[PDB]
């Protein structure tokens, strides 16, 4: 009968089910990884120069 | 057969300066379109050089 977490890939959503102290501290973690990418990302491409991809 | 100047070449760019180049050519040919061969098929003169630089 507690809070409990969900989402939403082709909008890309965070779903809640629960109290308003879930609704305000999942909000939270909805910002918490709301973060994007910094420069740097999971892919690199490696431009080379001597050698042949 | 293509036998003539060819020029077969497939260059690589060092990011700054440098040419990475396959090579592969030659210059050759039928001998005489009006002469024959002591063998069965056309002969062929040929300077060729296939080689990365």
């Amino acid at each position: 009968l507690a809070p409990k977490v969900v989402a939403d890939e082709r909008t890309n959503s965070v779903v809640v089910s629960g109290e308003p102290k879930a609704r305000a501290r999942i909000i939270q973690m909805v910002r918490q990884l709301d973060r994007e990418l910094q420069s740097q990302g999971n892919t690199r491409v490696f431009y080379l120069k001597y050698g042949k991809a | 057969k293509t036998v003539g100047t060819k020029l077969v070449l497939t260059p690589q760019i060092n990011e700054g300066d440098s040419v990475l180049l396959t090579i592969e050519q030659e210059v050759s040919s039928v001998g005489k379109q009006a002469t024959g061969t002591d063998g069965l098929g056309p002969t062929f003169d040929t300077r060729t050089v296939k080689n990365a630089v």
